[PDB]
This record gives C-alpha cells, sequence and structure tokens, in this order.
RNA sequence: GAUUCACGCAGUGUUAACGUGCAAAUUACUUGUCAUAUUUGAGUAUAGGGGCGAAAGACUCAUCGAACUAUCUAGUAGCUGG
RNA sequence: UGAAACUGUCCUUAGUGCAGAUCUUGGUGGUAGUAGCAAAUACUAAGAAGAGGAAAAAAACAUCUUAGAACUGAAGAGGAGAAAGGUUCCUAAACAACAUUACUUGGAUUAGGGUGAAUCGAUCCUAAAUUACAGAUGGAAAUCCUUAAGAAAAGGAUUGAAAGGGAAUAAGAUUAAUAGUUCUUAAUCAAGAGAAUGGUAACAUAUCAUGAACUUUAAAAUGGAGUGUGAAAAUCUACGGAAGAGUUCUCUUUUCUUCUUAACAAAAGUAAAUUCCACUGAAAUGAAUCAAUCAGAGAAGUGGAAUUUAUUGGCUUUGUAAGAAAUUCAAUGAAUUGUGGUAUUUUUGCAGUCUUCAUAAAAAUUAAAGGGAACUUUUGCUCGUACUAAUAACCGCAACAGGUCUCCAAGAAGCAAAAUCUUUAGUUAAAUAGAAUAACGCAGGUAAGGGAAGUCGGCAACAUAGCUCUGUAAGUUAGCAAGAAAGAGUAGCUCUGGUGAUUAUCGAAUCAGAACUUUAAAGGUUAGGGGAAUCCGACUGUUUAAUAAAAACAUAGCAUUCUGAUAAAUCUAAAAGGUUCAUUACAGAAUGUGAUUUCUGCCCAGUGCUCUG
RNA sequence: GGGAACGGGCUUGAUUGGAACGGCGGGGAAAGAAGACCCUGUUGAGCUUGACUCUAAUUUAUCAUGUGAAUUUCACUCAUUUCGUUAAAUGUUAAAAAACAUUAAAUGAAACAGGCGAUUGAAAGAGAUAGACGGGGAGUUUGGCUGG
RNA sequence: AAUAAAAUAUUACUUUGGAUAGUUUAGUUUCCUGGGCGAUGAAGAACGCAAUGAAUUGCGAUAAGUGAUAGGAACAAUAAAAUGUGAAUAUCCAAAAUUUGAAUGCUUGAAAGUAUACUAAGGUAUAUAUGAUAUUCAAUAUCCA
C-alpha cells in the first residue's frame, strides 16, 4: 500500500529478497541436486497473505 | 426454543441508550450549610434542550458560597422560567415559582415538581414533561409529609426533601398525534433500540411462546403469573382484570 | 449473491501478523493473538490440537541458550 | 477546460480538504488549499457577535498585533457595549438603592 | 550518495561525512530502502567541490 | 414520509439468453425505484440452546429448523456392498 | 534382455494368494482431431526490425513510424487518490514455458536502476468504544469495576480516526521512473540566542504602550430544505488587434489555435451584504423584500464605525514578475501579451424564510477580560513516498461480461449531468481468422385481407407518447379523482409588435401575430395506451442473498396489564456486577388489532389471572 | 415365442457391403442423485403439550444469638440495605436590576462531641433443609398382527 | 461376387509409464544411563552476516566466525589471500551475544516514539507481589508529662 509501517516495509524487502533464484555457480558443486528454488512466488500467482 | 425479544434487551449490545448529544445529569444541587440553614440565588441563564426528553433543561449559574468561582447547576425547567431569572433554592426561599423548597416548608395544596425521595437524592418524582405532585398534609410528630405522586399514589416523604415549585414544561406533548412511521422513527433517535415491534403471533414457535399454527392466534391464556420464568413472562402479567373498562 | 458477487468488498483485514510467535493471527478488534494466545503470559496451548503442538514446541527452533546447558 | 487532481493524499471532499482551483503561467490551473470558515467572538451575556475583532483561527490570534484582538474598553473583547453599559447601571443604582434601605 | 546504516539519523550522518572527508555539509536528504540500508543525500557546501572529494574516494 | 426524468440500485415479466455458462446465480430487453423509514465508506459493539431479525426459520465468510475446527472416535448399526 | 546376488529339502513363524467393496493411489484409452477458441461496432496501405507471407490466392500476417478510417464521448475506455496487492514501476538482453492461433509484444524469463519533506500525512487530541496496579467475585480458568471501594492516578489511568480537530510553501525546471520531497527563485511557522494616546460613540494606533495567583467568557464546535445575491473559474459573446495554420477555380475583410501567472505581502482606485454609533423624533402611520420583516425599550433621513466576501484588505492594480511561460521568426538571438457584457453552468461566501415529540460531538490548543503579585543569527530528529486503483496489478482457483469508497469536468440540443454526434485525453488490442451464404438456431425486423377466432391467461409483440389552447364525469376523507376521457394547432422563409438601463445608444432570450412556399410539419434520438366493474391491503416503506416480492412484516390509530424507581422487565456461575436509566408515570416494561367513518352483541359454567374475603 | 409376465444377445423366421459427413429426437426402460412420495428401523433432529422423569428462575416455612423492656407486640443502634458530597458548619452550649465578590486590613472567622451527612434496621438480602410453582430448559418414549 | 482402406489376431523393435528385482546416511518397538532451562533474562519469533547464496546449516555489529587447549597439512564450483612462525577439525572453557519474547520505566497495530537520576551520542537503574535490615513518616489506637 501507499502507507506502509515500517515494521511492515522492512518484511516486504525480505520477500522480493527471497523471491530471488538458485546461483549459477552453487548447482556446479559435487552432489548438488538444489537446482531450482521451489519457495519461490509470484505477484500475479500465490498472495504470499501478509 | 430461543431467546425472545425481552431476553436480549438485558444484556446491552445494540439496547444501550444512545445518550451521546444529552446535556447531563438534571437534578438539584448538592446538599450543604447554605440550603440547608440559609437560601442561594440562582441565575437561569439559558434554556435548553436536553434530547431525549420533552422537558427543557435551564442551566442555572450560582455561586460557590465556600470558595471562589461560579457554581454551575443543571435544573429541569418548571413552566414559566426566562432568561434572566433569579431562582433561590434555600430553606427559607420564597414560594414563587421555580424557587427550589424544602417539602416541609410547602403549604398543604401547594405544587411540587421534581420531588426527592430521601432527603440528598437530588430529584426522582415528578420529573417527566408537564407533570407534578401536590402536597397533601403535614405531621410534625415525625416530621413526615404526604404527597400525591402523578401516578394517583400517595406517599409519605420526610419534610427535608427539596422540589421545585411548580409544574414541568414542555406540558402536552402527547396530544399531538404522530401521523406517520417515520415521526415515530425519529422520536427515539435518543433512546433505545425498539421501535419496530414485531408481534409474537407473528413468529415462529421457537422466537415467541405466541408463534401460532396454521391459523395466527395465540392458543393459551396471555394473563400470566409474575412468577413465570423469564422468556415465558409476555402478554399481560397479573393480570386483575382484562378487556375493555365498562 | 452469496458467492461471486458479495466476494468484492473483502478489503479490511482482521488478522495481521503477531508479535511473540510471528503468525497472522492477531485479531485487530479482539487485541489477542488467535494462534499463540497474546497477551495471555502463557502460550496457548490445548491437548486437542496434539499436532498444533508439534508445530510449535520446545526444539523446534535454534535453541540459542538450552543446546549449551543440556550438552553440559 | 483543464482537469486537476489532488495534490494531498486527501482524496474526499471533507471540511478540512477544501481546495480553490486558480489558473498559472501558461495556461495551467493548480489546486490550492484554501482554509475553513470562522465564528467571531460572542458576547457572554446576550450571546451576538463583536464588532473590531477579526473572524480568524484560534491560533491567529496569537499572530495579530496586541489590539487587533481586544477593543480597548472595560470588559473589551468578552462583552458588547450594550452589555457593559448595563453593568455599569446596575453596580450604580443598586449600590445607592441599598446604601439608603440599611 | 551513501548507503548508510538505518540506525542513524539526519545528525550523526551529517557528522560521519564532515568527520571522515572533512568537508562541510549544508543538507542531508535520507530514505530506507526495501534492504533495510538507508540512502543519504548529502550535500557539500558551495565552497568545497564534490568532484574531488569524489575521485578522492575512488568513485572515478 | 406529494407525481415524475437522470446518475445509481433492485430484480416484475419474457417463466428470453446461458444452462459441462462471463458467472458455484450472470447477461439483454421490458419493469419498478431513484433523499429523509434515503444510499454508502472507515472504526467500534453483539458469537453457538448464543447473536441479529419491519418476521422469510431468514442472516451469522459459497456451511443454518442450530456455524467452522479439533478431541472422545476406528461412535453404534438386527441394515446395503466386498 | 540384464549385470550381483540366489536356489532346492525338513521344521518354525506370518502384515501370505484378488476381478469386483461408486474400493485407495498412480497411469492411460474410446468419445476426439469432436464440442469449442462468436458480447465489448474495425480495420486498411506504405516503410523498418525480424528465421518467421511464403503462394498455382497458402484470400488470414504479431511489434514500431506515417497516412486513411474509427470507438469510449467528458457521471469517459481521461488525469489522480483510500482500502487491497508487493516490485507488478523504468531500462537492456532474451522467447523453453504462460496470455484457448502466433507473437519480434507482455502485468511473463534474466540482470541492473528507482521511492529524497521543518511546511503533505503518521507522530499530538478526543468520539462510539478498549485495557492496566490496588479492590470485589470465583473450586477453577478467569470475570466485574475505569474513578468507584485506594495513604494510588492540581483532580484523575492506557489505547482508539493516514475521511473528525491540527503551528508553517509556492511557481518554473529536471529524471529511462521520484518529486507540495530534488535544483533556481521567492516565502512561512515553532523553540531559542543577541507602567501610552485619539474619537461624543460605535471604535482605532509598520510587537510596542508592564501584568503573577485565582475565576469567567469565547474560538476550536457542528442538522437539513428552499429562495435572492456578491465574487472567481469555465463556456458564450462585443470593439480593436499581433503571430501562425486550413479552403480557394466557385465564393468567403473567411474558419481555427496562442495572447497566462503562484505562495506570501502593498494600498492608486472601488463594491455587495449585515450589525452597531451620533443629530432629530414617525400618525395623514411609514420603511422596505422575490418572500418576509421592522419602529416611541425608538422607524425613515444625513454623517460615521466594525465584520464577512477562497492570503495580507473583497475586485481591478502593484512587489513577487517576465528575467518565467505560451505562440511565432532566424541560425543561440529576436517580436507581441488592450478594454468590455443588464448571457449559461460550477465553486465559495452572505442575507433573512421554513421543519422537527430529530435541536443535529469531545479534547488537545489558543485569545481576551475581572484582579493587582512583583534588526540579525542557530536548530527543526524518527517513519510512508515507485506502481494499478481496474472490461489485465484488489476480491472472486484466471487477462472471469460479477463486486469495490472518492476529487477534476468542453461543444451541438433540450426543461433535462436524458438519447444521438464531436473537441483535449485513451485505444484499434482486448477467450484466433479465411471461404461458402444449406437446414435448425440467438439477436433485430417487416407484411396482403381479417383483427385475440391462438392460448390457462392479449404471454410476446404492435399501438398512445413532447409542447400550446379549449374541455374534463361518477365518487369523495372535500384534500383528490385528473396528464381523466375528448378535440384543435405544431414545418420553411420574410416580416411586425410586447416585455428594460443610461440620457438617441446598448443588452437578454422569451411570448404573440401576419403574409408567401412546400413533399401539410413533435416523432432521427427521448418520448403516458385508455375505459367500466369486483377482491385484498389504509397510504410511503421491508422481506425468503440463489425458484415465493405479496393478499405477508412494519407502520400512525384503537385498546389491554404491571411498576413509585431499593421498582417493572431482565443479563451473569458469582459480584460494592450489567441493560432500559445522562431515566421517574405526558415515564419504563409486556401485549392484541391494524388509517378515517359506523359498531364491538349475550356468556365467569370450564381453563387461566386476580382478591381488600 | 418363452422368459423375472415390454430383449442388442436365447429359439424360429425377415433380412445383412466396407468405411461415415450434415441433420433431426423414436430407442439405448440414455446421463445427472445409495427415492425426496410409501413402508421397516426397538435410528435421529426441530417444535408442541397435565406424555414420563427432572431443572435454572420465582415463592413459602425452619436454622444461623445486637441491646432495653413488658410464641407475639414495642423502643434504641451496633451489625446490614439504599444513597450524597470538594466525606465542606450534624448535635449541644455561649422574588424590582442576566454586574463584581479571591491572594484581608486591623483573635478578626466562638467552643465542645469518641457519630462524614442522611435512609432502612434486627427486619431485609446471600447460604443450608423442606413444600409449591415451573415446556423458560434438559433427557427420553410414543407395542404387535395386518391382502402397503 | 469382390478390394482389405478401416477392423481384428500373433511375434519382434521403438515409444508413453514406472510395476517387478538388487540396494538404504530413514523409520518402528524394546531395554540401559541421564532426565542436566529461566530476571546472570529461558522456550519461541523476527531481522542480519559467506568473495561470489535463493533455501538450508552455522553464527550475532568480534557475523558459514574470535581467543585458549587438543589437533597435525588442507579447501575446491571458480578465481584470491594466508599457512609447520601451525591449514582443516574438535570442546561441559574465556570474550562477545542485534529487535522482541515471563518481558519487567510508560506506550506498542504492521508503532513511528518517549520520562526521570547516574556515568552531545553511548551504557546503566526505575513493572507487580514479596522476606530481612536501615531510614523517613501517619493514626491519640494504649499509656503519659
Amino acid at each position: 500500500t501507499g502507507h506502509k509501517g515500517f515494521s511492515y516495509k522492512l518484511k516486504l524487502g525480505k520477500k522480493i529478497h527471497q523471491n530471488r533464484g538458485v546461483p549459477q555457480w552453487f548447482r556446479m558443486k559435487t552432489g548438488n541436486t538444489i537446482n531450482y528454488n521451489f519457495k519461490r512466488r509470484h505477484w500475479n500467482r500465490r498472495k504470499m497473505g501478509m | 426454543g430461543r431467546r425472545t425479544l425481552s431476553q436480549r434487551k438485558g444484556r446491552g449490545s445494540i439496547f444501550k441508550s444512545r445518550s451521546h448529544h444529552k446535556l447531563g445529569v438534571a437534578q438539584h444541587r448538592a446538599i450543604d450549610f447554605f440550603e440547608r440553614h440559609s437560601t442561594v440565588r440562582g441565575l437561569v441563564k439559558s434554556i435548553e434542550h436536553d434530547p431525549g426528553r420533552g422537558a427543557p433543561l435551564a442551566r442555572v449559574v450560582f455561586r460557590n458560597p465556600r470558595q471562589y468561582g461560579l457554581d454551575k447547576e443543571l435544573f429541569i425547567c418548571a413552566e414559566g422560567l426566562y432568561s434572566g431569572q433569579y431562582i433561590y433554592c434555600g430553606s427559607k426561599a420564597s414560594l414563587h415559582i421555580g424557587n427550589v423548597l424544602p417539602i416541609g416548608q410547602c403549604p398543604e395544596g401547594t405544587v411540587v415538581c421534581n420531588v426527592e425521595s430521601k432527603p440528598g437524592d437530588r430529584g426522582i418524582i415528578a420529573r417527566a414533561s408537564g407533570n407534578y405532585a401536590t402536597v397533601i398534609s403535614h405531621n410534625a410528630d415525625n416530621e413526615t409529609t404526604r404527597i400525591r405522586l402523578p401516578s394517583g399514589a400517595k406517599k409519605t416523604l420526610k419534610s427535608n426533601c427539596r422540589a421545585m415549585v411548580g409544574i414541568i414544561a414542555g406540558g402536552g406533548r402527547t396530544e399531538k398525534p404522530i401521523l406517520k412511521a417515520g415521526v415515530a422513527y425519529r422520536m427515539y433517535k435518543a433512546k433505545r433500540t425498539t421501535w419496530p415491534r414485531v408481534r409474537g403471533v407473528a413468529m415462529n414457535p421457537v422466537d415467541h411462546p405466541h408463534g401460532g399454527g396454521n391459523h395466527q392466534h395465540v392458543g393459551h391464556p396471555t394473563t400470566l403469573k409474575r412468577s413465570s420464568p423469564p422468556g415465558q413472562k409476555a402478554g399481560k402479567v397479573a393480570a386483575r382484570r382484562t378487556g375493555l373498562i365498562r | 449473491t452469496k458467492g461471486t458477487s458479495c466476494r468484492g468488498t473483502r478489503h479490511n483485514k482482521t488478522h495481521i501478523l503477531c508479535k511473540r510467535c510471528g503468525k497472522r493471527s492477531w485479531h485487530l478488534q479482539k487485541q489477542r493473538c488467535a494462534s499463540c494466545g497474546y497477551p495471555d503470559a502463557k502460550m496457548r496451548q490445548y491437548a486437542w490440537g496434539y499436532k498444533a503442538l508439534r508445530r510449535r514446541t520446545q526444539g523446534t527452533g535454534r535453541m540459542r541458550h538450552l543446546k549449551i546447558a543440556l550438552k553440559r | 477546460a483543464v482537469r486537476v487532481t489532488y495534490v494531498r493524499k486527501h482524496s474526499y471532499n471533507t471540511k478540512s480538504n477544501g481546495i480553490r482551483i486558480v489558473k498559472t503561467a501558461g495556461g495551467n490551473m493548480t489546486v490550492q488549499h484554501r482554509q475553513k470558515i470562522s465564528n467571531g467572538v460572542r458576547c457572554g451575556d446576550c450571546g451576538c457577535v463583536l464588532a473590531g475583532i477579526r473572524h480568524i483561527r484560534p491560533h491567529q490570534y496569537g499572530w495579530l498585533g496586541k489590539s487587533k484582538r481586544t477593543v480597548t474598553r472595560a470588559y473589551g473583547g468578552v462583552k458588547c457595549h450594550k452589555c457593559v453599559q448595563k453593568k455599569i447601571l446596575r453596580a450604580f443604582l443598586i449600590n445607592e438603592h441599598n446604601l439608603i434601605k440599611l | 550518495v551513501f548507503l548508510c546504516e538505518q540506525k542513524a539519523n539526519k545528525t550523526m550522518i551529517k557528522k560521519a561525512v564532515e568527520k571522515r572527508y572533512g568537508v562541510k555539509v549544508i543538507k542531508v536528504n535520507t530514505l530506507v530502502r526495501l534492504d533495510g540500508l538507508k540512502k543519504a543525500f548529502v550535500r557539500l557546501a558551495p565552497d568545497v567541490e564534490a568532484m574531488e572529494v569524489a575521485t578522492k574516494i575512488g568513485l572515478f
């Protein structure tokens, strides 16, 4: 919203920081099965409800 | 079963009084020496209209006799009171209109409104619009006086009770026929929530004990004992006589 | 109009995030949290919700100063 | 014919959110927040407005010059000249009446 | 334009720029970015040139 | 708390359209209504043998002649299927 | 085929043998290349980029520029906000997936960038309300009281509004996006720092001109309806122009665009309304408004005073300020920016009138009075600020024809913010198109002669419709019925007259009348069918969200019962506990019938209620 | 035709070319739902009532020991009820006038009480036992045979 | 009377799908030892920190880690740096330990804040009930001059 409290803006800021994919170098490790982020979301698919 | 509308009216959820624009508590002033053994002088600053009652409230402004400053009050307006008036409220006050007197000084047959029920509670009896209580007699043996309440019942009160002389203003209010539904709906602007009243016999059996069957009727006598349980106490409670009076 | 038509005026939030449990369970009008029993001092635990105990109880977090004492 | 928009976040035409549209350089039309209308002072006995004191906001009286918020007279600023002419005669005729009564 | 810590304000930032770079500051504008970092728009005095301060920091 | 037009709102009739739809109740024309018992926003109050109801057993998060969720609970069944 | 475990006999043990439980879970068919991809008027030509219009018409082709043609039509398909969403915002690269074809496009993939406040809000105050210590109640959980019970808080505690109250900011410019937030210029507020005169009177003096305790007054602070009017803006228009653009073989001194100015302050000139003051004292009564209303507790007249009128002082004018901006010319430099209106609408104030058995908030905070105790400079902290605000950013499982609170508002035409068309602005894409023009369909129509014979029933459809004049029954609560019913007129062009201001000029749409002509005229759009009877409900009103909208519910009226307030009703397990009650019989509580008029008959045995027996 | 008495399949016949496009409603006792009408449950639920058995509310009697006295009737306050204030002169001695009134001049402004000021009062209310009332409320039941 | 386009039947190879066979850093039950949190601030929640991290693990402004004691030559996806003058690793140790939370100075909604005293920013103490001690008071409640 236009008017968000301080403790509410910093929680939104973490939810856009966590909405990022796997770094390229991480997937190239040995025995690394973490190829995709399954905790991801989007603004039009799933409302995070917060 | 259910809880009828008389059972939900006791909790006070939406049935609380709409007393938000009300001026305040209309009553005499606190008892003291200057009123018990002398007289004070009050100025009727202005007549006001306390919402939710048909008797105007007058804003009397006394002087603090023990300290420095004004002692503003709020008196129910007896009929005939005007702005700029001087009303004296004491035991030795003169028997005029609006002058508060102890009930034990008024001659028999004097008209007193807003009479106390016990010396010091500041007004109980005869407060509505256009109503008054008339003194009957006196009894110096036990300092008690008889008066006739506006209901016709006669009550015995101590002679120290204060009672403003006269009848209450705004009389003859109900003689006007409310013509519409809207006028009756606006009358409850500053009262509780009870106007549109749905009949018991136009109700299903759960809501009211009068909920009828295939014909709209009661089915059992409406005259009930006083000792009925709350919820079934409907109709006429402890009726000595019913029907039109001939 | 008890279905799709009446679902258009839902924009006045009722439950906001709580402070002691972190779930969206703080009832604004009742002023108490429905999941962790806020201002009430005791954490709200009921025996019929045996699953609601193992979702948040001792051991489910970091155990910052308790994993030390038990080791000693 | 230029259509303007509220410049503050207030979007409702409340009493505190009155605006006036004025012209501006180049034919642009802008929005200004105009203040509310207030009542003047009133005599303490008759309830009539007093002359010589402007009808402005309660705090704006502080910025006025010390002679721009009173009237130079006994009970000047709290009672009308009729409200005071009667005070003097009451305070004098009464004193003469009870001077000889007792 | 810097990236200060959130818990500062327009007073302990005005001194921190003046003390760390030996300059004069006449205006600080701050905002809290989403990440939590506070971006401060420190405006130096007219006599001091920000270009020579910027090269000293290493921006250019 | 007069008669009507309009912005809006409703839902009288076609028992029209659609009826694996735009829609888990909507669309078109026709009709009524369109400021005082008027329409509406936000905050606050009232919670399950309870609330609220200009009264239809109606409304109480697509659930009401007794809401949703969990524990007793793998309830009991002389009855149907395997 | 496969690549590291396994088999036979005896005994023991079992979570041991499947075709069914509408069985549970997982996968896959026929239906089937079928039904579909049809509301929202609409696209075409040239060019660019691109693998992505080739071709025996493979008749269709996504994004961007221009031209043509159009729609929403200013209560918008325009410009912005609150709630909700949370990165959707902007740019670059890129197209495996997703937007019922495709996409070079995207609210989609990846990576960067973006949200600037002493003046806007939060913060501060209180509203309906909410919650603490002590106290009371309670087996218990916990409940009640919120200033009453208190050695607590001068008089009473906490929370409660981004729509209520509130100290102070504007114009121009800038960015790929932020700007009452940045830059230039120009201001404002708060907190500091460095015992006076004038006027008869109303009252007045670029801070001035002392003013403590205590007290009071006032502002903050308040319903609605209708009329009249001042002012500004928009639209329209008159006189005189400056610059540019459009039409021109047929004419038009023609049609269009621009000609502007803030916050804050000053006083050349000059208004409307209201309330007061001084002189005199009204009758032959006057003064005045659209309406009213006012006067010997004092009218009219003359002279004054104060206040309101979007910041100072309302309008013009001035500083700000032309140096800005708009429109042009030349290739950074040059030109201009008068004066009116007895026109319509909107906005904001003022004046009285009307209506209530409705009288239509509180505090923070500020000023004055009664009383007499003793020009400069510094700082202004924290939090929000991007974006949509919807036929694609919210809620509906989604780019759902549903739902969702607001501000700004051009022309034609009309009584109308109606229907229909256009200007500034937005868009041509919004679940795919081409061909053929069968049936049966959905939506929209028309018709010979008859006109409800169709059918449960005039269902559906057709027909009357605006305005002016004439006329208008029975019944009736005397108000209504009534737009009753019924009849006449209406176009175009050229004329005439009536309705005003100033001393002949000037301005307004409005009414009436007369010639002449025609295709004989409200009808493109908007736009009552009428009558005679019967039943119910008195009327306006409300209801089964999603099959019942009424003859039901309500309602004003009539009537009945209890109650003197420590009461009646009545919530709680309990309570110095709670509701009507900030109350007091013209009141509180419990009921039946349902306007007005007329009338409510006989019955107290039975069952209830009551009794002074 | 018989059949579970209205077959696509069985028996006897009529008759039969492979694939399937547009239509249209006769058949598939077509699809949608463990019939909602009826009956059987020793299965429920709402509602009603002198159905059975209880219960909150209301009411009546007894117990719970204030003093002075002459089971009952009086007087007092001391528990107790209902109140009111800024706990602000209790008890006893010596209506002409919508105005102001305060921080005292020189003890002024009297003392004492075992009661802040009143009302009710040994009655009332709360508890225990007992009788009455009580669909306001809880729990439950409402046989069988039977040409349905 | 005829064709095998459709249809049907068997086998082989391929596809959609993951049954069967082999394995298991995971579980279930039983028994043994303990049953060791908290105003010195617990359990839980939130935010933040890697050279390149989104999760997760580890940790708390000394941050995927510091000091000490044991330990003996690594880490690795890639580039860097450090390293027998001691890299990895381990621990009932020392230092440190953000905002909250019984939450405790007042307030706390998604709230931004804020008062007094001690030592401009920084750190401390100040909630309720409670025992003991010390100090300051109130009541004529009992005596008494």
